DNA sequence: ACAGGATGTATTGGCCTTGAACGTGCCTGGAGACTAGGGAGTAATCCCCTTGGCGGTTAAAACGCGGGGGACAGCGCGTACGTGCGTTTAAGCGGTGCTAGAGCTGTCTACGACCAATTGAGCGGCCTCGGCACCGGGATTCTCCA
DNA sequence: TGGAGAATCCCGGTGCCGAGGCCGCTCAATTGGTCGTAGACAGCTCTAGCACCGCTTAAACGCACGTACGCGCTGTCCCCCGCGTTTTAACCGCCAAGGGGATTACTCCCTAGTCTCCAGGCACGTTCAAGGCCAATACATCCTGT
């Protein structure tokens, strides 16, 4: 089980014509890997010192806010809700 | 009159065995408050939060106090100069 | 303003216990600068942590954890 | 009919879902959480890919090789600071070398 | 005619609220039965090795009461417990007594 | 809920005729829960990466080797092997 | 077996680290450091290996002990 | 000597391969574990990661002292500027 | 080198307040005895992969020589930081009064966990062709001298 | 020296090997239905964070002087650098042989879940021995004229 696929279709879409080498692929299903454990864990700590047993939209944008620095903070907020207002409208 | 070093020594021995707060604590309040105005509006402290906050603060700033000290004796100097801060700094990561 | 009341004898206080000796006379900016990055960073965390908990008061917990966050544990204070 | 398409992306939501659901983070996952996750991932990855691609194509080259994630993240202060006790296989070093030694 | 898990286990340290806390933090699904005898053991050991160091820093100064100074002498004295305790800032402790070489009077 | 009357249990055990205060009690707890945290967390890491889904007492092992230094390690795991023993034996 | 790491192979890695000019204790110190830093490594490494019961350290294993020093590694798993 | 020393600084930087030659590190490495466990297997990605995380150490180490020498006035390193940034980075 | 001399500094002895240690109720949380289901401890087998040995080539390591650049010590000058005193400023301590907001309780609902069918998205192999690395071959461009 | 002589960059050829596309199959994601409990909201109580006032005195500020130190300059010498033989051993390709990593099936025993009982730990309400404090005082320490 790895990323390989979504990370070829978004490369495909910033990128339509530059191909990738299967060392720089390994590179990035690590880099997926490690940032899902590092907003999980956030999210599983916030969920904890509330009293709460549940894992919501709030404790992951909380948990973005919190990681990930300056500008980068305010475009993943933007996806993210953009995203779920998008599923929740489907 | 003593020569110039030695009540800078008395100073060292001195508050190298006390365990007290060295700001003082309306003005360190103010500050924090001043710098949490450009967060959220409208913010109330609890007592124990500042405290804390001056307790990290102090640590901290000593321990760089102490890098700094070792990097202006690597040049062979007794003055501190903030070249040797920038350079404690940028050796941690900072 | 409010960054003019860390004085120089505090900071030469600070500086005693860090074992120096001597201390130029541009040191006292640089401290405070330094003091306010540290201090913003610090408040940032925990006062997200207080939004997250719906709250108009900032806790000692919060500081807490927005200092273990930084890699910065503190003992004493809960 | 895929939980990806009604989001609009391009990242496994239901795979998200289980690895939330089975990695002892809570005992209960919402409905709205893996479609923010999924979402960060797949913005940043793009963030990442198409510093990477610039620096490709500065050179003469098609290929994307570690060399240049190396390049695209250290010459980025976010993803610097994001990725800063990160070693990249076969990525080098930013050529710098210090004045004085000139 | 019921007895409790830490004397059965010899032990100073609740075997019953570690196994508690060890079910309601999310470590895992199940639960071993000598899991939070191994752990509370190494939790009394531990804090066992601190007091007695914190101890005899109390002694040395002339004082039957242990204060936090006396916790922080003890653990910058020691090897291991600094190194275990390395990024840790304790409230009201203070620093350890140094001046450099370079700096006394010639 | 603290761990205020076994840490005095054993301090009168180790020094019988010295006392202790409040901000040394509040230093003691915090030392305790963190200590825990970090035990708990390797030993959760340790069971995820071998794809088992019980907490043993190997685990706690692996994890007090992995985090104590040297010595204090040894005699930790002596401490705690006598314990399991003794435990299993009554 | 520690006199494999060369004079020339220092050189190089200090001149990956824009170094100018070299004394000649450095390449003990050098190699003082390397064999710290490949002790603990490998310690944890093996901690792991003995873990699981196998007797073959693998590439999971070194990942695991370099993130858990803090010394996050991409690229091999 | 200031030549063949900055174009070797500007060769070195460009480049991206192993500095160190891989039978006298597969050497060390089993010779460092034999204090730890005695007849043990290597898989031969898990020296490849050893070699990797161990050059990238010492490029960033030497990058440092590099720092703490110039901070002296000097332009050659010396042992004293890899013991104070060793210091300074908590080793 | 040494001997007064003013100064900081380590000794007692006596009061003397708060906080540390103790004793009581009582209310949850820990313990005891069953029951039932699946996690994992054991065997047994297949075949990947690790180790070991060997011959040949050649790129890299080692050794020695000769010379210049850089580290380090000594000296002089001048700026600026330590020391001590007299003058302003605001931190600290109580007391009072006032809400804003945090913590707890009760009830009702909608959201997330299970569970059983079902079908297509995603590895796994198998080809196939161009990016790229390499390989000469001129063309162009940095360092040092009459 | 603005003339040489290597270093580097720019040109095609090429070929090879690794990325990218195509097809058969199975297992994990989607759908539909139900249920029971976690989170949401309203009403209530009362603690604690904020704000003002006045006094007192401990730090903060300011000022002038003289000294130790930062910084630049210069000289010596020795130790790193560069270069041309020899000599060593890494690297590659090939063959050979078990160790043990990785699955799979069967079975037992260990951990979760429930109900009942009961004692260990927590919140309050006194008290009397630590430790901080204040004069009072004999030593240990710094600086300087001789």
């Amino acid at each position: 089980e790895s990323y390989s696929v979504y990370v070829y279709k978004v490369l495909k879409q910033v990128h339509p014509d530059t191909g990738i080498s299967s060392k720089a692929m390994g590179i990035m299903n690590s880099f997926v890997n490690d940032i899902f454990e590092r907003i999980a864990g956030e999210a599983s700590r916030l969920a904890h010192y509330n009293k709460r047993s549940t894992i919501t939209s709030r404790e992951i944008q909380t948990a973005v806010r919190l990681l990930l620095p300056g500008e980068l903070a305010k475009h993943a907020v933007s996806e993210g809700t953009k995203a779920v207002t998008k599923y929740t409208s489907s | 009159r003593y020569r110039p070093g030695t009540v800078a020594l008395r100073e060292i021995r001195r508050y190298q065995k006390s365990t007290e707060l060295l700001i003082r604590k309306l003005p360190f309040q103010r500050l924090v408050r001043e710098i949490a105005q450009d967060f959220k509006t409208d913010l109330r402290f609890q007592s124990a939060a500042i405290g804390a906050l001056q307790e990290a603060s102090e640590a901290y700033l000593v321990g760089l106090f102490e890098d700094t000290n070792l990097c202006a004796i690597h040049a062979k100097r007794v003055t501190i100069m903030p070249k040797d801060i920038q350079l404690a700094r940028r050796i941690r990561g900072e | 303003d409010n960054i003019q009341g860390i004085t120089k004898p505090a900071i030469r206080r600070l500086a005693r216990r860090g074992g120096v000796k001597r201390i130029s006379g541009l040191i006292y900016e640089e401290t405070r600068g330094v003091l306010k990055v540290f201090l913003e960073n610090v408040i940032r965390d925990a006062v997200t942590y207080t939004e997250h908990a719906k709250r108009k008061t900032v806790t000692a917990m919060d500081v807490v954890y927005a200092l273990k966050r930084q890699g910065r544990t503190l003992y004493g204070f809960g | 009919k895929t939980r990806s398409s009604r989001a609009g992306l391009q990242f496994p939501v239901g795979r998200v879902h289980r690895l939330l659901r089975k990695g002892n983070y809570s005992e209960r996952v919402g409905a709205g959480a893996p479609v923010y996750l999924a979402a960060v991932l797949e913005y940043l990855t793009a963030e990442i890919l198409e510093l990477a691609g610039n620096a490709a194509r500065d050179n003469k080259k098609t290929r994307i090789i570690p060399r240049h994630l190396q390049l695209a993240i250290r010459n980025d202060e976010e993803l610097n600071k994001l990725l800063g006790r990160v070693t990249i296989a076969q990525g080098g070093v930013l050529p710098n070398i210090q004045a004085v030694l000139l």
